[PDB]
């Protein structure tokens, strides 16, 4: 499955 | 703690002002005028730390933040103004963090139908950054969803909305988040698999992800796209129209090539898809024989990886029975 994650990928670069 | 209570009281106060306006409809409340975006911004930041989340939960952070997101969406709709997009992004990011590993919060947020509808509606925003945030929330909510959450996620049309969103995304990062959510949802029930299959051009898109060329040099899209395909292939197996779409995009050929991958997830996904598609279809059974699938799956039966050994053995056994003439 895709699992779960914190919003770490949505942090602005 | 003290600052956290202050920020949540600010957000609750704003929500209450907005509900007062909604019922009375006295000028329309604007988030800029109440400095709401800086408030959710800080709460978004703090929600990355486990101990701050603990305090945030005791102060009803999930309710305040979800309710803020909901009310802004109901008030302004799909707007493009920077302030509202940013507000919704931060709020959704905080909701992502507050639902991470939290059984109660996942189920609670799903039971909030008004907020769930608002979230799903945001997938058609022309802000992909916003789309990415919404998909991340839905990813967490669909991970180990209880019976009630599974029903809610289905009823608010989250599966169809995410699949339609995926066809339109221009950015890899948005697509990662979208496909991860769909990967979770595609395992929920048959209805969710059917909804993916019923979206126009979705199956062809999914086969397309199997040969995706990441420029961030990741395998994320191949893994998740192949994961979704593996889940829905049990429905494809009994549908000749769906099998044909897969045939036209050289799906079986790619799945065999996937058995050579160094990523165990890709091999596992390929083994599961071939397991489903090797059943009850002489045409595809023959094609798998002609491509040398028997010997290729023979290498993977003694694998130390559980799903690879099981999937490859299940597929091989379907091929060993139903032998085409030499």
């Amino acid at each position: 499955g895709g699992g779960e994650q914190l919003a770490i990928n949505e942090l602005i670069s | 703690h003290h600052h956290m209570l202050h920020l949540l009281e600010q957000i609750r106060a704003y929500c209450e002002t907005c509900w007062e306006w909604q019922e009375a409809h006295n000028p329309m409340p604007a988030p800029v005028e109440h400095q709401i975006c800086p408030a959710v911004c800080v709460l978004m930041k703090l929600s990355f730390d486990e101990e701050h989340r603990h305090a945030m939960n005791e102060l009803g952070g999930l309710q305040a933040i979800a309710e803020l997101l909901q009310v802004d969406c109901e008030m302004y709709g799909l707007t493009n103004d920077h302030y509202s997009i940013t507000l919704r992004r931060y709020a959704g990011m905080a909701l992502t963090n507050l639902t991470f590993g939290d059984v109660a919060n996942k189920a609670t947020l799903c039971s909030m139908k008004g907020c769930m509808r608002a979230l799903v509606a945001q997938l058609k925003s022309e802000s992909e950054d916003l789309q990415q945030v919404i998909a991340s929330v839905l990813r967490n909510l669909s991970w180990r969803a209880d019976v009630n959450s599974k029903k809610t996620l289905r009823e608010v049309g989250s599966v169809k909305a995410l699949m339609e969103c995926a066809l339109e995304v221009k950015k890899e990062s948005t697509l990662k988040s979208v496909l991860s959510a769909l990967w979770n949802l595609s395992a929920h029930c048959t209805e969710n698999k059917a909804d993916i299959c019923a979206v126009d051009g979705a199956l062809a898109f999914l086969v397309g992800t199997l040969t995706y060329r990441s420029q961030t040099n990741t395998l994320a899209i191949i893994e998740s796209g192949g994961g979704i395909l593996r889940n829905v292939s049990s429905l494809i197996a009994t549908n000749e129209d769906h099998r044909q779409i897969l045939r036209e995009n050289n799906c079986l050929q790619t799945l065999l090539q996937h058995l050579k991958s160094h990523s165990l997830t890709i091999v596992s996904n390929a083994c599961g898809t071939l397991w489903n598609l090797s059943a009850r279809n002489p045409k595809d059974q023959e094609a798998l024989w002609d491509m040398g699938a028997v010997s290729m799956l023979k290498n993977l039966i003694h694998s130390k990886h559980k799903m690879i050994a099981m999937g490859s053995a299940a597929a091989l056994r379907n091929l060993m029975a139903n032998r085409p003439a030499k």
